[PDB]
């Protein structure tokens, strides 16, 4: 076919050479082969026989693949592409279903080999020369070279795609009430017109692209509704989730469990509770991939579970800009929150959680942050507006976390709502000494290179206490000397101390940590009525 | 015509990733860009121009327009350089400084067919149902330092005739921007501003003097618990950083026991003293505090919170070339990140003003939060050089010392 098309000006890299790779050398049944398919290529205009007069060369392959048997062709450019220039990011972007606004009808239209019908820079082809062999390296093969973009080329992708969009500017214009969308070759097409009117509009389009050499398949090849777009098949009403299968057998290896596991967290982020702590479990000191686990109970049992929800249907709605775009986030755990973004109640356009964020130590508010902020990124690039919030805190837990520390941070408007558990503090230091709570002067001291210290405190009221640490590092003493005095305490307690780390817990007052100990010391902080932290420098 | 114009020895051209967008912002740019394309001030580009810089919209001053930014930070850095005008050192010490928008001229000047490429920018389609519309700019383009740069014999040229109707008023060119500074009252300085308006049309207020550094003035009581000294002491030892002369020997002494943290002591005349002695100390700046021309200028920040955020201009630790506070604005109320871009605009401007660059900012708040709202507030033509930080629970409970 080609075409009457502006080719795009390319170039090697900043000061190379083009392919210089000797031709692997095959049997009477693959060239035989080659030189049939050279032929029909060469004369549809693609390729072009050149003469010696071309030191680039490439690796010309030949296999037979299952919709036919009949042999193939395959050129390989690893060298051609590594000493390309570089083009601008193809759209590595891909639109999410929930971002698609419902249309009356779309089409979906296989832009055929799309690639093969553009021109190549001709002062570019050369590059490009490879060499049919001869019965095993008898005399001189046939060369050639491609006269439009190759497929397996690295510039292919961007260029086609650059071209696609020169064409598609008119027609869009013409009528800017209908949506189109490039990808690989995939141009679906919709709009809010009648099933004829579209259709006409869709002969009007097929037929402009024929009018530049771009041919679009059969009737045959033809695409039916729903599609399928990474797990999902796509009615242009709603969209379904494409089910996926979970295999039963008797015997699980690692590389099995690992796969499985995979494909079950990728389907957390639609399904409501799926599972999968006792699964990973089951990969613990593993020897090997092709390793054989069995089973646990606990793993046969939430398998067996997770295996339901998948066998329930899980559809979907479209984008309708007219509408609010709300979305609401739950804490299904410590660091573990979902959300799910609709703007009818219960007619959800898109739902995930994110695993959790665990850190050296941070609060469920600030964790609340983040999620949010995640989400609105999102959304931003999904529907280019940020929704509305609803979230499991209350103003209040809001206003006093927030506009007292030392982050910059903030929440897009948003509003409460109490689906248990609600995020809150878990403890707030004392803006100020306790008058009557007894006082503890703490100290902690180890030697860091025989790790092994003492840890306590001296009360104003006379109590005290030391403790023998074996192997251990100056922090965990000081914050053990804090640990104790916490232990030792009523329920209103005063401490003082000189390790600057129990400064940053004043400043952050994190309800979370990777540290056992720090976390114990949470769970003593949370359990008084009032403690306060003071630091004081030491020696 | 036009300049040759290259990028430093070696450097490559900017491959910035073009942030996420608003839909609203989109339609604007897109209505603009068509727009100096028509006018050749742009034209679209292929997929082999690799190179690429972030834009974005502005809402500056009373307009339901927007203005458009584009982010050549990157470009700049790596741009070959021009040897500008001069520091009128003076400027910072009028009553009243103005600055203006003249990134308007440049369009005028056309930009070497060379170096354009470098300056692909891109604008991006919702959900990527559309690749982003490339273009490349043809004329100077605004935020580019090349451009003032090139655009400065046209300039002057244009600026003496007021420069010498009136020799009492400092002009100061910074990029887009421009800085006027009379001692004139209000109205005859406004007024003298719009001169120039119509001036430079015919082709922000400021009062630097009421300005600068502050000290840290510690607390005085009637009665000292152990709590009120201790945290003292803390502070105090810390500041021997800035201060050498500043002791905590006698105070510490007061402190030995190990008594309630709310019972009050009585402070011996020595600990009286050498309260006496920091207080003292204190009263000002430290000494030998010169800016360094050759080396990068620094601007640090406290969330203070209640609204409350202190910061420090510094070249080298503990050396503040400036100190100071800044209170959010009326209508932020609710958001930290408003007076956060808020106050670095400021700082910025303050930086401009009395050294002629831009600080690199030490920002306490998280880079996504950051990335994912700056812009939303930004106003400025220009935009300054940042890094994320976790604040010292001190360089705070340090510097909320401050006098008001
Ligand atoms: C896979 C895909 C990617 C991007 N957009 C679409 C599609 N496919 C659709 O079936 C679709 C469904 C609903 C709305 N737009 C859709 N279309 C657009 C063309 C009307």
């Amino acid at each position: 076919p080609i075409s009457p098309i502006e080719t795009v000006p390319v170039k090697l890299k900043p000061g190379m050479d083009g392919p210089k790779v000797k031709q692997w050398p095959l049997t009477e049944e693959k060239i035989k082969a080659l030189v049939e398919i050279c032929t029909e290529m060469e004369k549809e205009g693609k390729i072009s026989k050149i003469g010696p007069e071309n030191p680039y060369n490439t690796p010309v392959f030949a296999i037979k693949k299952k919709d036919s048997t009949k042999w193939r062709k395959l050129v390989d450019f690893r060298e051609l592409n590594k000493r390309t220039q570089d083009f601008w990011e193809v759209q590595l972007g891909i639109p999410h279903p929930a971002g698609l606004k419902k249309k009356k009808s779309v089409t979906v239209l296989d832009v055929g080999d799309a690639y093969f019908s553009v021109p190549l820079d001709e002062d570019f082809r050369k590059y490009t020369a490879f060499t049919i062999p001869s019965i095993n390296n008898e005399t001189p093969g046939i060369r050639y070279q491609y006269n439009v973009l190759p497929q397996g080329w690295k510039g292919s992708p961007a260029i086609f795609q650059s071209s696609m969009t020169k064409i598609l500017e008119p027609f869009r214009k013409q009528n800017p009430d209908i949506v189109i969308y490039q990808y690989m070759d995939d141009l679906c097409v919709g709009s809010d017109l009648e099933i004829g009117q579209h259709r006409t509009k869709i002969e009007e389009l097929r037929q402009h692209l024929l009018r530049w050499g771009l041919t679009t398949p059969d009737k045959k090849h033809q695409k039916e509704p729903p599609f399928l777009w990474m797990g999902y098949e796509l009615h242009p009403d709603k969209w379904t989730v494409q089910p996926i299968v979970l295999p039963e057998k008797d015997s699980w290896t690692v590389n099995d469990i690992q796969k499985l596991v995979g494909k079950l967290n990728w389907a957390s982020q639609i399904y409501p509770g799926i599972k999968v702590r006792q699964l990973c479990k089951l990969l613990r000191g593993t020897k090997a991939l092709t390793e054989v686990i069995p089973l646990t109970e606990e793993a046969e049992l939430e398998l067996a579970e997770n295996r339901e929800i998948l066998k329930e249907p899980v559809h979907g709605v479209y984008y309708d800009p007219s509408k609010d775009l709300i979305a609401e986030i739950q804490k299904q755990g410590q660091g573990q929150w979902t959300y799910q973004i609709y703007q009818e109640p219960f007619k959800n356009l898109k739902t995930g959680k994110y695993a959790r964020m665990r850190g050296a130590h941070t609060n469920d508010v600030k964790q609340l942050t983040e999620a949010v902020q995640k989400i609105t990124t999102e959304s931003i690039v999904i529907w280019g507006k940020t929704p509305k919030f609803k979230l499991p805190i209350q103003k209040e837990t809001w206003e006093t976390w927030w506009t007292e520390y030392w982050q910059a941070t903030w929440i897009p408007e948003w509003e409460f709502v109490n689906t248990p558990p609600l995020v809150k503090l878990w403890y707030q230091l004392e803006k100020e000494p306790i008058v009557g709570a007894e006082t503890f002067y703490v100290d902690g001291a180890a030697n860091r290179e025989t790790k092994l210290g003492k840890a306590g405190y001296v009360t104003n009221r006379g109590r005290q206490k030391v403790v023998t640490l074996t192997d251990t590092t100056n922090q965990k003493t000081e914050l053990q000397a804090i640990y104790l005095a916490l232990q030792d305490s009523g329920l209103e307690v005063n401490i003082v101390t000189d390790s600057q780390y129990a400064l940053g817990i004043i400043q952050a007052q994190p309800d979370q940590s990777e540290s056992e100990l720090v976390n114990q010391i949470i769970e003593q902080l949370i359990k008084k009525e009032k403690v306060y932290l003071a630091w004081v420098p030491a020696h | 015509e036009t300049v040759p114009v290259k990028l430093k020895p070696g450097m490559d051209g900017p491959k910035v990733k073009q942030w996420p967008l608003t839909e609203e912002k989109i339609k604007a740019l897109v209505e603009i860009c068509t727009e100096m394309e028509k006018e050749g001030k742009i034209s679209k580009i292929g997929p082999e121009n690799p190179y690429n810089t972030p834009v974005f919209a502005i809402k500056k001053k009373d307009s339901t327009k927007w203005r458009k930014l584009v982010d050549f930070r990157e470009l700049n850095k790596r741009t070959q350089d021009f040897w500008g005008i001069p520091h009128p050192a003076g400027l910072k010490k009028k009553k009243s400084v103005t600055v203006l928008d003249v990134g308007d001229a440049y369009f005028s000047v056309p930009l070497d067919e060379d170096f354009r490429k470098y300056t692909a920018f891109t604008i991006p389609s919702i959900n990527n149902e559309t690749p982003g519309i490339r273009y490349q700019y043809n004329v100077l383009p605004q935020g580019w330092k090349g451009s003032p740069a090139i655009f400065q014999s046209s300039m002057t040229k244009i600026l003496e005739p007021f420069r010498k109707q009136n020799p009492d008023i400092v002009i100061y060119q910074y990029m887009d921007d421009l800085c006027v500074g009379s001692d004139l009252e209000i109205g005859q300085h406004r007024t003298k501003i719009e001169e120039l308006r119509q001036h430079l049309l015919r082709w922000y207020e400021l009062h630097p003097d009421k300005w600068t550094v502050q000290p840290i003035v510690l607390p005085e009581k009637d009665s000292w618990t152990v709590n009120d000294i201790q945290k003292l002491v803390g502070k105090l030892n810390w500041a021997s950083q800035i201060y050498p002369g500043i002791k905590v020997r006698q105070l510490c002494k007061l402190l030995r026991g190990t008594k309630a943290l709310t019972e009050v002591i009585p402070l011996t005349e020595e600990a009286e003293l050498e309260l006496a002695e920091n207080r003292e100390i204190l009263k000002e700046p430290v000494h030998g505090v010169y800016y360094d021309p050759s080396k990068d200028l620094i601007a640090e920040i406290q969330k203070q919170g209640q609204g409350q955020w202190t910061y420090q201009i510094y070249q080298e630790p503990f050396k503040n070339l400036k100190t100071g506070k800044y209170a959010r604005m009326r209508g932020a109320h609710t958001n930290d990140v408003k007076q956060l871009t808020e106050a670095v605009q400021k700082i910025t401007t303050e930086s401009i003003v009395i050294w002629g660059k831009t600080p690199k900012f030490k920002l306490p708040i998280q880079k996504e939060t950051w990335e994912t709202w700056w812009t939303e507030y930004w106003q400025a033509t220009w935009i300054p050089e940042w890094e994320f930080v976790n604040t010292p629970p001190l360089v705070k409970l340090w510097y909320q010392l401050e006098k008001e």
